[PDB]
RNA sequence: GUGGGAGAGGGUGGUGGAAUUCCCGGAGUAGCGGUGAAAUGCGCAGAUACCGGGAGGAACGCCGAUGGCGAAGGCAGCCACCUGGUCCACCCGUGACGCUGAGGCGCGAAAGCGUGGGGAGCAAACCGGAUUAGAUACCCGGGUAGUCCACGCCCUAAACGAUGCGCGCUAGGUCUCUGGGUCUCCUGGGGGCCGAAGCUAACGCGUUAAGCGCGCCGCCUGGGGAGUACGGCCGCAAGGC
């Protein structure tokens, strides 16, 4: 019970699991989700439409402090980055501005064999 | 293939050492603050070289940025 | 580095004449003031070895100029080589 | 004797004294390490691309100088130790080179 | 010699931002992670996700390329210092001072060894979870030496263009790097592609020769046994020649 009614909205998509996490205009979050909220346990997590009902249950929930604009921020390459997008896009939440904030390196660290014939 | 302008035929009589001239380097970053390519610049391989150097210490210096983020997507 | 005077002063000081730029005397001599450079730096920053090359190759190129004097007029040898203060 | 150009970024909040104080340590240092002026540009306070030191601004120096090679690093270090200088760069002086000529 | 030029060539010191990890604080709640699917694992001692601050180690995104430099190995943030090679123009100086090179000497990726330090990420060995008929593997969670630094060893390789060095001669076209010039183009040095003559068993090579010649060094003489044995030399050892 804040009544923020405008905040930002990070999302964190890898090809794993994708999690929503709303928060307020300084970063500080209120609510969030993911696909493990969801009933959603394993691989299925990973799904866009895992992602859509994450998305959908954050807004919710943001809902319930009375938000109304959000700023969306995307960070990380993985299926259903864009379906959460869609899906707050449409969801009473309006969307002001959606930014893909990925952190990428300066070639900086080593990364597991997974990752390999790169730097 | 980059047909909608380059960067040096968009511009005029300049330095290409001067790193302390912020809004003419501007330019020749993209939306984020890398540096843009050959096809982008339309600059020659010295040119370009040049450019490059310029733009790191003109970042070094606190001008220009060494990331930034994307909008709109 | 090796600024231009100091060249022009080691060439007016070994030209056999006026206006020779490069004799035998004049080439060994820059060559080892550059070789004396170049010792000087190797003394510290020992863990350089691409300059290391270039002292070899300069102290070969300096040995062979030397053996040419040497068979050539060996008085004008015995000069440079007691003028520089080389072969100890 | 090389001919070099020093910027010098540091702390936009500061005073009319304290900058003083600031750019006479500067002066001091450059004259305790031989370096001859020939000019200077003061730009002051402006906007940088990203924080340095937490402040999205920055005062600007400029100083063209001329001074021996062998301490211009060992000058460097001497300008740093100031909490309000922020950023020192040194580069060696180069001619212009123009494009799109 | 003089005057210019390009370069991740090397060494030393300093310095910048992104990211990973960890620590502190804020905010916040039931999972995160991971896979073909899972489980170990971590999470109510509050994780993951988010914001801010701090520490540390390592590597330099875009530029960046079919590019550049170096004798090879190899070299990629930035700044300064020290320093090597190289190219061009002038036609100035010496006057065959040249080429190659058994020995010798020095350099020599990675891994490995010694002493000291460092240790974020990664990760042999190893500890587990899976998979499987079994799985001393691939996949997943951890993890030590190591990777990093200083100094000293080690001398190996698909150390590769699988093509020793130098010089001369023998159609061109095209792309490119770097100079010079009467700057449509010409000329010089380097990096590629296609191709005259010619060569090759063929594939292919073809002014960067694998063509035509000359000089000098290295090496080959069927396969296995075998880069093994013995001997010698070198090495702390592994081991190398
Ligand atoms: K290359
Ligand atoms: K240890
Ligand atoms: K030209
Ligand atoms: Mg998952
Ligand atoms: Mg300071
Ligand atoms: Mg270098
Ligand atoms: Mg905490
Ligand atoms: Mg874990
Ligand atoms: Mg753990
Ligand atoms: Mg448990
Ligand atoms: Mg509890
Ligand atoms: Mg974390
Ligand atoms: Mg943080
Ligand atoms: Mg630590
Ligand atoms: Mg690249
Ligand atoms: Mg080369
Ligand atoms: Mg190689
Ligand atoms: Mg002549
Ligand atoms: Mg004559
Ligand atoms: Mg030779
Ligand atoms: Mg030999
Ligand atoms: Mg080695
Ligand atoms: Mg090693
Ligand atoms: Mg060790
Ligand atoms: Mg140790
Ligand atoms: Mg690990
Ligand atoms: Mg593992
Ligand atoms: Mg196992
Ligand atoms: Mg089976
Ligand atoms: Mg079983
Ligand atoms: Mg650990
Ligand atoms: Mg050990
Ligand atoms: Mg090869
Ligand atoms: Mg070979
Ligand atoms: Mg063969
Ligand atoms: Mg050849
Ligand atoms: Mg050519
Ligand atoms: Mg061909
Ligand atoms: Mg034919
Ligand atoms: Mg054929
Ligand atoms: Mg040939
Ligand atoms: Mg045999
Ligand atoms: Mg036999
Ligand atoms: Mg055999
Ligand atoms: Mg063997
Ligand atoms: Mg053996
Ligand atoms: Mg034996
Ligand atoms: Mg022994
Ligand atoms: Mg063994
Ligand atoms: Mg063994």
């Amino acid at each position: 019970k804040r009544q923020v009614a405008s905040g930002r909205a990070y999302i964190h998509a890898s090809y794993n699991n994708t999690i929503v996490t709303i928060t307020d205009p300084d970063g500080n979050p209120i609510t969030w989700s993911s696909g493990g909220v969801i009933g959603y346990k394993g691989s299925r997590k990973g799904t866009p439409y895992a992602a859509q009902l994450a998305a959908l249950d954050a807004a919710k929930k943001a809902m319930a402090y009375g938000m109304q604009s959000v700023d969306v921020i995307v960070r990380g390459t993985g299926a259903g980055r864009e379906q959460a997008i869609r899906a707050l896009q449409a969801s009473g939440l309006q969307v002001k501005s959606i930014v893909d904030d990925t952190p990428v390196p300066h070639n900086g660290c080593r990364p597991k064999k997974k990752f390999r014939k790169a730097s | 293939p980059s047909r909608k302008a380059k960067v040096k035929a968009t511009l005029g009589e300049f330095d290409l050492r001067d790193y302390r001239n912020v809004e003419v380097l501007k330019r020749f970053l993209s939306e984020t603050g890398k540096i843009l390519p050959r096809r982008r610049t339309g600059l020659s391989a010295k040119e370009q070289r040049i450019l490059a150097k310029t733009i790191k210490r003109a970042r070094i210096l606190g001008l220009l940025p060494f990331t930034e983020k994307l909008v709109r997507k | 580095p090796i600024t231009k005077e100091e060249k022009q002063k080691v060439i007016q000081e070994f030209a056999r004449f006026p206006g020779d730029t490069g004799s035998t005397e004049v080439q060994v001599a820059l060559l080892t003031l550059r070789i004396n450079r170049l010792s000087e730096h190797l003394k510290v920053h020992k863990k350089d070895h691409h300059s290391h090359r270039g002292l070899l190759m300069m102290v070969g190129q300096r040995r062979r100029l030397l053996r040419y004097l040497q068979r050539e007029d060996p008085e004008r040898y015995r000069a440079l080589i007691e003028k520089l203060g080389i072969r100890g | 004797m090389r001919r070099y150009e020093v910027n010098i970024v540091l702390n936009p909040n500061l005073d009319q004294s304290q900058l003083a104080l600031e750019k006479e340590i500067i002066q001091r240092a450059l004259e305790n390490y031989g370096a001859r002026v020939e000019k200077v540009e003061e730009l002051g306070l402006r906007r940088l691309a990203y924080p340095i030191a937490k402040d999205p601004q920055g005062y600007f120096l400029w100083y063209q100088v001329e001074m021996p090679e062998d301490r211009v690093n060992d000058l460097a270090r001497e300008l740093r130790i100031r909490d309000n200088v922020r950023r020192v760069m040194v580069v060696k002086s180069q001619e212009p080179f123009l494009a799109n000529a």
